[PDB]
DNA sequence: GGGGGACAGCGCGTACGTGCGTTTAAGCGGTGCTAGAGCTGTCTACGACCAATTGAGCGGCCTCGGCACCGGGATTCTGAT
DNA sequence: ATCAGAATCCCGGTGCCGAGGCCGCTCAATTGGTCGTAGACAGCTCTAGCACCGCTTAAACGCACGTACGCGCTGTCCCCCGCGTTT
């Protein structure tokens, strides 16, 4: 009848993700809030993920994010890097950077 | 004859972009790099839940559980915004109740 | 057939300024098609023991980003 | 000197597989032939195997590079690779 | 007469070949718990420790800090010297990715 | 009180000793006890976050081998 | 009045000790560090197997589960004298079953 | 009446084991088969590291097992060393290892 | 108090960057087929659960002997010769 | 090469306090029995992996040439170090 997602205020599903807590052998009991907060969670690292790469798509005039816009997007940012640390992206690369040494004189 | 349902959240992602960037679009191996990124977290925040229920000798995994469980993989304030919001993301849950 | 020199020196040349390098000595291809090879001796190993596991002798990329986490290197891509 | 480094500023824009994906196939073909003889292999695990690969050595030259100017020197060593690898803990 | 005097490296390649056969801890018990119950003060008052946790925390600092020397000599090595420098220690730090 | 004074000069000669090291600089103290202050910092806050989920305001070494297991810095010792 | 009833393996290392050296003792630090060392190799495998079981969409993990995880978490000659050393252990198990 | 530790003839307890899989919120299901090639591998195990604490202790005219026999031990190994890279070993240190520009100038 | 070591300056030359002819096979793309990944049905041997039983695992005490500690002989680098 | 001189290894006297053996409890392993259920196995299908081959050309091999940085050497100046004294 009533969705809990939208009962939480969110919009990701609360039944997949307490479904796949429950059958992913985590604990015996799986509480109830415990998935709502892994879900607002995730919502959040989704939409900070999502604005960073809007800022990198609009810096290169581009109308649709491709994983360029996610690789310059998770390196920028001190605190997604050092969460990302050893996460290696498809289609990616290294941010556009030269030491001072290489630089011509 | 499809041969089996996909177990993704490529429209809940596209609706997240359509809340944050209603002109913006997205490609499909975005979608997947995306979906593996929740899959990684989800799978890290529910192993860390795990473990730390498995450290107190509790079978059960309530919300602070799992408060704890961002605390300690989250760094910086990403956790500490995630304590406040998701923890009001609780408390409507609690209120439409 | 021997296709470690496949990875041919203007290739290893291109991802080695690829990486900021300015100056590449000869004998940097050697050791750097050493490591490769140590690497997809290890990754591929994996992935055949998950296939094998896995009752087949089709490698696919979820065995492979199966290996490649498994090793400490998280991949997003192929697979999911 | 100069096309050089102008190539390594478009380089760190680019994005493409510098190594051909025939010659790479066959030497996974190759190693993988040791291991368990009559293999398949699917393409999204060859282009996996590829990006990864590709993505470690880009690193591991990286560190390389700093290994190499923090040594006062521009042209790198495999010795900056050995130590790259020692402190990394991949050397064996 | 002149008393004897031991060349300089000598006597550090001397104490060098003592601490490498040591199983003692280096830094001293009670100053490193006043650090421990000082920077544990920082997160939360009335804290208590037990003296385990404290000899914990003073092992795992020492092999990380003997780890981090000898990655921070091989740095000084590689660069010629005998002499270690803070660069060897950033650098060894930035390979081992310490350095967020 | 601040004890940055308490890891004394020949304690951190000492560990580098330890550590195979022919000579010292002068500027070695101050970056290696930086860097104990980083590694104290991390590994003290997640025992303090270990101890404050399990409503204790007694810090056992259990969470100490928590704190070091969670960082892979994998300990045996006291605690278990 | 006994506090609890803990769980160790004090007297197992202890015979497999005099099994192999009968004239050599061992500290209690070194049983502390040996336990240790049993338990977390033991939630290693226990993880791989919970992993592998996961892997496969499997709710069982047989013996073959254990060999894989044996063979991928061992390097070098201990992984194929561990897998040869169990099957002779499984076979003279179910011989003995 | 026979234990399953007598009966697979493994020093290394099959029951406890089986009882932490089953506990351990690991698998709904737990086969038999596999806490007897654990108590296994986990003997054998414990026979390759006590096996090489007692060398090294033997080597130091020791009849009890201290931790730097334990760090003499698992460091040399090669197998050991590589499975066991982050482990750090309480009341040890490191091997006996100087470098050869740090040693003194003949 | 000082003396070896970090650091700065300068020449050697050679080893790698750069340019171009040439060869080498990489890349794109239709075709077939076939081994095999996956899906569907069945029924079955293997595992979870309930309860009584026990014997080995663990708390407590002890007494002893392996190693901690001291000094004097011998060894072994080590600076001055 | 060659000298004595301090640092350290080793052996005997001894002592002392954790370690394994013993006493005794007690609680989880053991076993009997039963019912649920996940997967072993076999057909059936449909799909992409592999092999193939022709056309175009991107790119590597390698030679010629050059020049700029590793590196050997030399000079310099000072930074910790070994040692003595005090907290």
């Amino acid at each position: 009848a009533k969705s809990r997602s939208n009962r939480a205020g969110l919009q990701f599903p609360v039944g997949r993700i307490h479904r796949l807590l429950r059958k992913g052998n985590y604990a015996e009991r799986v509480g109830a809030g415990a998935p709502v907060y892994l879900a607002a969670v995730m919502e959040y690292l989704a939409a900070e993920v999502l604005e960073l790469a809007g800022n990198a798509a609009r810096d290169n005039k581009k109308t649709r994010i491709i994983p360029r816009h996610l690789q310059l997007a998770i390196r920028n940012d001190e605190e997604l890097n050092k969460l990302l640390s050893g996460v290696t992206i498809a289609q990616g690369g290294v941010l556009p950077n030269i030491q001072a040494v290489l630089l011509p004189k | 004859k499809k041969r089996k349902r996909k177990e993704s959240y490529a429209i809940y992602i596209y609706k997240v972009l359509k809340q944050v960037h209603p002109d913006t679009g997205i490609s499909s191996k975005a979608m997947s790099i995306m979906n593996s990124f929740v899959n990684d977290i989800f799978e890290r925040i529910a192993a860390e839940a795990s473990r730390l229920a498995h450290y107190n000798k509790r079978s059960t995994i309530t919300s602070r559980e799992i408060q704890t469980a961002v605390r300690l993989l989250l760094p910086g304030e990403l956790a500490k915004h995630a304590v406040s919001e998701g923890t009001k993301a609780v408390t409507k849950y609690t209120s439409s109740k | 057939r021997d296709n470690i020199q496949g990875i041919t020196k203007p290739a290893i040349r291109r991802l080695a300024r690829r990486g900021g390098v300015k100056r590449i000595s000869g004998l940097i291809y050697e050791e750097t098609r050493g490591v490769l090879k140590v690497f997809l001796e290890n990754v591929i190993r994996d992935a055949v023991t998950y296939t094998e596991h896995a009752k087949r002798k089709t490698v696919t990329a979820m065995d492979v980003v199966y290996a490649l986490k498994r090793q400490g290197r998280t991949l997003y891509g192929f697979g999911g | 000197g100069t096309v050089a480094l102008r190539e390594i500023r478009r380089y760190q824009k680019s994005t493409e597989l510098l190594i051909r994906k025939l010659p790479f196939q066959r030497l996974v073909r190759e190693i993988a032939q040791d291991f368990k003889t009559d293999l398949r292999f699917q393409s999204s695990a060859v282009m996996a195997l590829q990006e990864a690969s590709e993505a470690y050595l880009v690193g591991l030259f990286e560190d390389t590079n700093l290994c190499a100017i923090h040594a006062k020197r521009v042209t790198i060593m495999p010795k900056d690779i050995q130590l790259a690898r020692r402190i990394r803990g991949e050397r064996a």
